[PDB]
């Protein structure tokens, strides 16, 4: 959502059925993803593409 | 020039998925046959995509 604009680092996700927050959550093996500029819906959940933009 | 289609989702009974390769032989009943080699790209982005 952030791609319209919002505060990094009090960014929430989405574990079914709730909202909680992201970077206290996040595995210590693990990196996640937000997008902050993308024109064409190019990333999605299950496959972040980035093409040039 | 001529244009062969296929309906693969149809004929492999899947559609074919991002870094899969695929690969064949139209073999005319005498001569040598037209090669087919292709890998599909690894992220599609587009509805028509140029295999090539
Ligand atoms: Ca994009």
């Amino acid at each position: 959502t952030l791609k319209n604009g919002g505060s990094i680092f009090e960014a929430k996700y989405n574990n079914t059925t709730a909202l909680k927050p992201l970077f206290d959550d996040l595995p210590a093996t693990a990196f996640g993803i937000v997008v902050l500029q993308d024109a064409d819906t190019s990333c999605s959940k299950d496959t972040p593409v980035i093409n040039k933009g | 020039l001529a244009g062969v289609l296929v309906n693969v989702s149809a004929a492999f009974g899947k559609h074919v998925g991002t870094r899969e390769r695929v690969s064949g032989y139209l073999q005319p009943e005498f001569g040598a046959p037209a090669v087919i080699e292709f890998t599909t790209p690894a992220a599609f982005t587009s509805d028509v995509i140029e295999l090539q």
